């Protein structure tokens, strides 16, 4: 019995994304009126604008929050072909500032911190098929250094790191490919960070995923010894990637992966446009063309289901 | 025991054996007072840094000391790397603050570099290409990196066609008249010796014509510029 | 490598030496560089993977380490196995005469190698075998136990365990070579 409130934004502009903090008590909210507005959480459960500024002069595609560890950070990338860095500069005098501009040759689809044991790491991937990593080396001053580009021959439409903490597993990253390519397949590539060469390198291409790909995202790991990669193209796909075995006497590769998929829906019924886990990486949230938003779930037998359907008017589909 | 041999030393003894073990800051002082321009330092540092990526267990023990005989500046500020990071932000530091008007400086790094194995740490090899847009060109094709050697020389073609130019330290691409382009044509001619050489290997076959065919697009568009500056040249003579 | 071991062996069986002592010298000196490329080679996976370099138009098998190379030519019969088994006859028959020839020592230490690599030897040797059953190479090798067995051309009899033995009757006289005899 979901209940759903709206509230009177007054946007000038419709807004084409919405981001909450880690603890659900802020949400920043950025639209085509070139502006980023923060909104806080009162006790009462009313959201107030707290901050609202105009941040760019191009379509900002993503926003994403730092850890917060490292404070209250906010990353945004854009089709202007850069990304910006901005700190809540408060006193009751908030006023995200801009922090820096990474400017390294066309637009920036997408922007993710990496997990906070690697440090205030910052991911952009750009339609020239390149991701670029950099790191803040001091906190306190949030200077930029490019620490790596990763050449992925295809045009990047989105990234998803790897949130495994476990020293088993070296930093990875997953990439998409927009390209149409009527040929090409291999549209999601998978990176892993080689401490040998200190440089990243492929580690798999999921050469099922021959249709455009929207979005993608890896399931929290919660103590399995195989990683869940969820996928968005013209169906929803869910991988099981299980990384194969090793000797302790010598080793230098990308330790080869056996990959499944163990699940694939045409029940969007339109392009599926996003994929989202929850916290626990136990339910899926998806969008798709059918003007609705689904709900999937596994039972205990690892059947897969959907388990709620959306309206125009707001109304969850009886 | 060399406490002794120090009884009876010498102006570049006393450099070597203290460059030797770790103290690299000891002796860049005593360097700047005998100016005798220290080349050694950065070499034995980049061989340690080298070490420690290949090296084992008893090396990553052995490292803890000669790090503390420095500070590091500053230390820290997030996840902690084994050494490792250590000595390449000792690095970081040591150059940019003691540098010098001449090269101790980015050739003698790349060089101990590519002498012993490394895609190179892309920190030098970003700052050594808008400072000094080939000569590595030649420090590649020596040290056999044919692969990379087109590639660096495809991506300064890029730049010089008004693409990326900010990359490769270029003030013009079709405007302000034409001025200076040098062409890196002996480099491209062992490039197309090098490929000539391996006949079989299909890879190199496949980059080469790559390779050609923007060569081609390029001189075309060249010869376009100039034919269009020597039009522009004749106007004026008649002030 | 190559140049060595080709040049060194060939000739520590057949080259003119004024000093009869330079003969084993020579042999000596070649057989501990093979010993120290031997026991300083450890192989992982990659190693049995191989890759041919395009030089001067023509795809040679580029250079595996120096060990896999030397441990595969020890399990078949190439002539060095056979050479360092006759070494070891060799051995043992001078030993044998108790005369006090020069040189006496330096074969002590030579066959103390030639015993050394050959202990190694079957520990990498389980090990390759299989790793070597896992990468699909065409390459055949033969068990350490299994060439020990086999009748040496020459001798034509399996005097190859006999002769290591007879090394025993030297543990009081030379007991290194013992213990690796017993080994």
């Amino acid at each position: 019995m979901f209940v759903a409130r709206s509230i009177a934004a007054d946007h000038k502009d419709l807004i084409h994304d919405v981001s909450f903090d880690f603890h659900g008590r802020r949400m920043a909210t950025c639209s085509s009126d070139q502006s980023v507005k923060v909104w806080d959480k009162s006790e009462n459960v009313n959201w107030h604008c707290t901050a609202s500024w105009k941040t760019h002069s191009g379509s900002v595609w993503r926003v994403t929050w730092a850890h917060p560890e490292f404070g209250q950070v906010l990353a945004s990338c854009s089709f202007d072909r850069t990304a910006a860095v901005w700190e809540e500069i408060v006193g009751g005098q908030s006023h995200w500032v801009k922090r820096t501009t990474l400017v390294d040759r066309t637009s920036v689809t997408d922007v993710k911190f990496a997990p906070k044991h690697m440090g205030l790491m910052l991911a952009t991937c750009s339609a020239d098929g390149v991701v670029r990593i950099y790191e803040a080396p001091d906190v306190m001053n949030l200077q930029w250094s490019l620490q790596h580009e990763i050449s992925c021959k295809l045009s990047c439409s989105c990234i998803s790191w790897n949130p495994s903490s476990s020293r088993a597993h070296s930093p990875m990253i997953a990439v998409g490919s927009d390209d149409s390519s009527p040929n090409i397949m291999g549209k999601v590539q998978i990176y892993e960070y080689n401490e040998n060469t200190r440089k990243y390198a492929k580690a798999e291409t999921l050469m099922s995923v021959s249709d455009p790909v929207h979005d993608i995202a890896f399931a929290p790991n919660l103590g399995r010894s195989f990683h869940i990669l969820a996928v968005a193209t013209k169906d929803v796909r869910i991988f099981t990637m299980k990384p194969l075995r090793k000797e302790l006497s010598s080793s230098g590769g990308v330790t080869k992966f056996e990959n499944h998929t163990v699940a694939q829906f045409d029940n969007h019924n339109s392009q599926v446009w996003r994929v989202s886990w929850n916290i626990t990486g136990t339910v899926l949230a998806s969008s798709g063309d059918d003007g609705t938003v689904r709900l999937w779930k596994a039972n205990y037998m690892d059947n897969w289901k959907c388990i709620g359907v959306l309206k125009g008017d707001g109304n969850p589909v009886g | 025991s060399t406490a002794a041999i120090a009884g009876s030393s010498a102006a570049e003894e006393m450099v070597a054996l203290l460059v030797q073990a770790g103290l690299f800051d000891t002796a860049i002082s005593l360097c700047q007072t005998f100016k005798l321009a220290l080349t050694s330092v950065f070499e034995g540092l980049a061989c340690k840094c080298i070490r420690l990526q290949q090296g084992g267990e008893a090396a990553q023990a052995e490292a803890w000391e000669w790090l503390a005989a420095n500070q590091l500046a500053t230390v820290i500020t997030t996840k902690e790397s084994s050494a490792t990071d250590e000595a390449w932000r000792l690095m970081i530091s040591y150059l940019d603050k003691y540098e010098a008007k001449n090269t101790l400086y980015h050739h003698c790094i790349i060089n101990k570099l590519l002498s012993h194995g490394v895609p190179l740490p892309n920190w030098l090899i970003n700052r050594y290409k808008a400072m000094d847009a080939a000569e590595l060109l030649r420090l590649y094709l020596k040290y056999d990196l044919l692969e990379e050697a087109a590639e660096l020389v495809l991506e300064y073609v890029d730049a010089l066609l008004g693409k990326g130019h900010q990359y490769f330290g270029i003030q013009a691409p079709l405007s302000a008249t034409s001025q200076l382009v040098w062409f890196p044509y002996s480099a491209i001619d062992h490039l197309r010796q090098a490929l000539g050489e391996n006949e079989s290997n299909q890879h190199n076959q496949a980059i080469l014509s790559k390779l050609q065919r923007k060569m081609d697009e390029y001189f075309q568009k060249l010869k376009k510029a100039t034919d269009d500056y020597k039009k522009l040249v004749q106007k004026p003579l008649r002030a | 490598l190559q140049f060595l071991r080709d040049t060194v062996f060939l000739r520590y069986r057949t080259r003119a030496y004024r000093r009869a002592a330079e003969k084993w010298e020579v042999a000596e000196a070649v057989l501990d560089v093979f010993y120290k490329l031997l026991k300083d080679y450890e192989p992982q996976p990659e190693d049995f993977v191989d890759q041919y370099v395009e030089l001067q138009g023509e795809e040679r098998v580029a250079f595996k380490p120096p060990g896999f190379s030397l441990m595969h030519h020890l399990l078949n019969e190439s002539p060095m196995l056979e050479l360092c088994l006759s070494l070891m006859e060799e051995g043992v028959t001078q030993l044998d005469t108790y005369a006090p020839f020069p040189g006496k020592k330096h074969l002590e230490k030579a066959v103390a190698y030639c015993f050394m690599l050959l202990n190694l030897t079957l520990q990498k040797e389980n090990r390759f075998m299989d790793l070597l059953r896992e990468s699909h190479l065409s390459m055949i090798v033969t068990p350490l136990e299994q060439l020990l067995q086999g009748i040496n051309p020459r001798s034509k009899k399996a005097d190859n365990v006999v002769n290591i033995a007879r090394y025993l009757c030297h543990g009081n006289s030379n007991a290194e070579l013992a213990f690796e005899s017993a080994k």
